[PDB]
């Protein structure tokens, strides 16, 4: 069903993440792990970003998305859901676009390029494919392992959840 | 897209 599938297609996408593997005296690059794009970087087609989209009811929400085209005469993104259901293109101001990173930050290696514990992300909330306000709680110790992170949720009498599992493919600044 | 709201 629709569910397995997008539930798949996270997994697909956090698993074939490339690892940033530098040899002594590289840097980890833009967009490896927590490493920030470059200023005024544009994303290319095909990319995976989080997407603040404007329902039809004004309910925003920050998405799981993917670059369709970026227009330099209007300085506006093309981006498509990565859910099926997602019928709409949605046009978007740069502000409103986060690259998602491009390779894992391997902690054994390159910690620098990690999100510090107590660190404010957007972070993907399992079985979603949307981000949400967390704090890091623990990062990876080796390339396979997720994120650990603290969301805000009011349910809770805290204003947080448990440590929840996120993949480094989503997790981003907030 | 597939929001907590409705996951929860």
């Amino acid at each position: 069903g629709r569910r397995g599938v997008l539930m798949t297609l996270l997994q697909q996408s956090a698993m074939t993440l490339p690892l940033w593997i530098g040899k002594p005296g590289d840097k980890p690059p833009p967009l490896c792990g927590a490493i920030p794009a470059s200023g005024d970087y544009v994303a290319r087609p095909g990319d995976k970003v989080a997407a603040r989209v404007k329902a039809v009811d004004g309910d925003e929400q920050w998405i799981l998305a993917e670059v369709v085209s970026y227009s330099h005469a209007t300085n506006k993104y093309e981006v498509d859901d990565i859910d099926e259901e997602g019928k709409e293109r949605h046009t978007l101001s740069r502000r409103r676009v986060i690259p998602l990173p491009q390779w894992k930050a391997n902690p054994e290696t390159d910690p620098e390029a990690l999100f510090q514990k107590e660190q404010l992300v957007l972070a993907l909330y399992p079985q979603t494919t949307c981000f949400y306000r967390a704090l890091i709680h623990a990062p990876p110790q080796r390339p396979q392992d997720d994120y650990s992170v603290l969301f805000e949720d009011t349910s809770y009498a805290d204003g947080y959840s448990p440590p929840l599992n996120v993949a480094q493919r989503y997790v981003v600044a907030c | 897209a597939r929001t907590k709201q409705t996951a929860r």
